[PDB]
């Protein structure tokens, strides 16, 4: 009863670590998208003018 | 003069697919943990 | 027999979640590489001309 | 002429938050494994 | 004693996989930051000159 | 006039190292699960 409880709690902590990783990837998407919009909306028009 | 904009919003929405279908196995594991 | 089976299946699901994360990172590499090539092959030559 | 620099070092230091507080649950799991 | 040992070792391997993923994300931060500095310090001044 | 190209394909192929050697522990865990 003690070892199975501990293993279950260990898997729970690992899942929480994966969830934080999932949040990291979501913010990485925002960062890359921010760079794209900056190039298309600020850099490219500045070169064409 | 021939500078088309970059559009990777294809692979980005590929990443956002992989991430949502990770989140929906995570909720799968935590299903089997709440099972115990 | 029931608890060990369930724990094993829980770890299997966690690994599948990590595998999907690994696929996310692989596509993140492609996205960043795409931005690099666009800057080096389209932006930089447009400024030098 | 009106080209301000891009600054996402806000979301980047958001990612670096998520990553450090993942690493500090990982050391949580490996606490319970070293428990067994 | 054999199944609990094996499950514990399986979780240990999964955590090591997450740790390698965490290292991937850390390097992704460096790559994105490198692109930002290149645009702000090399591209933007080249357009304004 | 003095604009050299950016090359981070160093850190990118660092990420692709970390990712492949994650995938080859994942196949490690799923080894011990197929053990049970």
């Amino acid at each position: 009863r003690s070892d199975i409880e501990k293993l279950k709690e260990a898997i729970r902590d690992t899942n929480k670590a994966v969830q934080s990783v999932q949040s990291s990837i979501g913010n990485l998407i925002v960062a890359i998208k921010s760079v794209q919009d900056y190039v298309n909306k600020e850099i490219v028009p500045s070169i064409a003018r | 003069v021939a500078l088309d904009p970059i559009d990777i919003s294809x692979v980005l929405n590929x990443i956002k697919x992989d991430l949502e279908e990770s989140k929906e196995w995570i909720r799968x594991s935590n299903x089997k943990l709440d099972x115990i």
